């Protein structure tokens, strides 16, 4: 039914059960247990020395637990990457998500990880964005100009970049 | 066997790039076949086996413990971190980090392990101390996969990687327990379409693959029939513009020849 994709990732919602996640992702693409504990890890196409993928975390190990975390690498492409080293250096800790996006570009980022430690409450939500420069995103190889920006409760807590110019 | 060499040359033609190849007898340490044994190639993730070998040496020395939990944060995460990203809130033990780095090529796992031994410079010092004056690690993940042509950073030579791997797996360098632990991690799941795809039932294989920029791809392995390893094989290529499928294919075919003419 095809490998894991960005479209499937977007369809999966916080609060869904394990079966709902599996039915959308395609069970053949996913695994649980082992190095992933009770999370469900689903693979997309081959990329680098591994694959593009999504990992879904749950409130518990129960068969009816709910998704409280969604993470992915290389399944979603930025819509209009305009990040540059200059813009990255203007981002400051304490900025809201809106200020950050106005600084690095509205379409330069995708969501890397989003977790609700107090699900169903949204308090304490942690969010990591992966942002890219004009040619930095690669869904099959290695990035060539990217940054990681992370937030707690919608406020930037830190940032790191690689190969931005 | 000469037929394998024919396949290696064919690979260079298909890929339009250099291929480095070594088959080493595990017991005697003699070179059975070689092609460009002394040219440099980017190690990519294959260096993670040497990294964990260095970690195990510290464990043997009582300066590190397999069960020591390492806590890290968002600042530590880098591209290709499936296992470490999942465990961010709980931390991971040294043992789990080596498992992640070797079996899943988790990049953050390798960086965290690198920090535990003092960085690239100290991994290189470790290699130097065991007689490898060729292999060098200069950068962290993910930059070490850049593979800029003619750049010697983060490179090894087929013959050096093969000899060093032999020393780690059969030498007195590591205690027997640690040698087995290293092998167990390598025996465990992202290299299926490479040498494993041509392995007959019952054969043993402990491998570690790597991929990098500029068509870089490689694999190091200890393999042998009837559940025991008897040869080390190292295969590296860099410079090709062929697709990943094509690169995987060529390596698998060299592997098919190697087994056929075992
Ligand atoms: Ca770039």
């Amino acid at each position: 039914a095809g490998v894991m994709t960005g479209a499937k990732f977007t369809q999966i919602q916080f609060g869904m059960t394990r079966q709902q996640v599996l039915d959308i992702a395609g069970a053949e693409n996913c695994e649980t247990g082992g190095s992933f504990g009770d999370s469900i890890h689903c693979r997309g196409h081959a990329a680098g020395d591994y694959y593009a993928y999504a990992t879904f975390g749950f409130t518990s190990a129960a068969a009816d637990a709910k998704v409280d975390s969604k993470s992915q690498e290389k399944l979603l492409a930025p819509s209009a990457p305009t990040l540059t080293l200059a813009k990255f250096n203007q981002v400051t800790v304490g900025m809201t998500r809106a200020q950050v996006l106005a600084t690095v570009g509205q379409g330069s980022c995708t969501t890397w990880s989003e977790y609700y430690p107090a699900y169903p409450s949204t308090a304490g939500v942690t969010l990591s964005l992966s942002c890219f420069d004009v040619d930095g995103y690669s869904s099959t190889g290695f990035y060539r100009g990217s940054a990681h920006l992370w937030f707690t409760d919608g406020v930037l807590q830190g940032k790191r970049q690689w190969d931005l110019v | 066997h000469p037929e394998t060499l024919v396949k290696v040359k064919d690979a260079e033609d298909q890929l339009g790039a250099r291929v480095g190849y070594i088959e080493l007898d595990l017991n005697s340490g003699k070179i059975l076949e070689s092609f460009r044994p002394e040219e440099r190639f980017p190690m990519m993730s294959t260096f993670k086996v040497l990294l964990c070998g260095a970690v195990l040496s510290r464990i043997d020395a009582g300066q590190e413990q397999l069960g020591r939990r390492i806590h890290y944060s968002q600042n530590d995460l880098v591209e290709y971190s499936p296992v470490t990203e999942k465990h961010l809130t709980d931390g991971m033990t040294v043992r789990e980090l080596c498992s992640a780095a070797i079996t899943m090529s988790d990049n953050t796992a390798a960086n965290l392990l690198l920090t535990t031994i003092g960085g690239p410079k100290e991994l290189t010092a470790f290699l130097h101390n065991m007689g490898d004056h060729v292999t060098r690690l200069d950068r962290w993940e993910p930059e070490l996969n850049e593979a800029i042509p003619n750049d010697e950073r983060d490179t090894t030579m087929p013959v050096a990687m093969a000899t060093t791997l032999r020393k780690l797996l059969t030498g007195e360098l590591l205690t027997l327990a640690s040698r087995q632990q290293l092998i167990d991690w390598m025996e465990a799941k992202v290299a299926g379409p490479l040498l494993r795809s041509a392995l007959p039932a019952g054969w043993f294989i402990a491998d570690k693959s790597g991929a990098g920029e500029r068509g870089s791809r490689g694999i190091i392995a200890a393999l042998g029939p009837d559940g025991k390893p008897s040869r080390i094989v190292v295969i590296y290529t860099t410079g090709s513009q062929a697709t990943m499928d094509e690169r995987n294919r060529q390596i698998a075919e060299i592997g098919a020849s190697l087994i056929k003419h075992w």
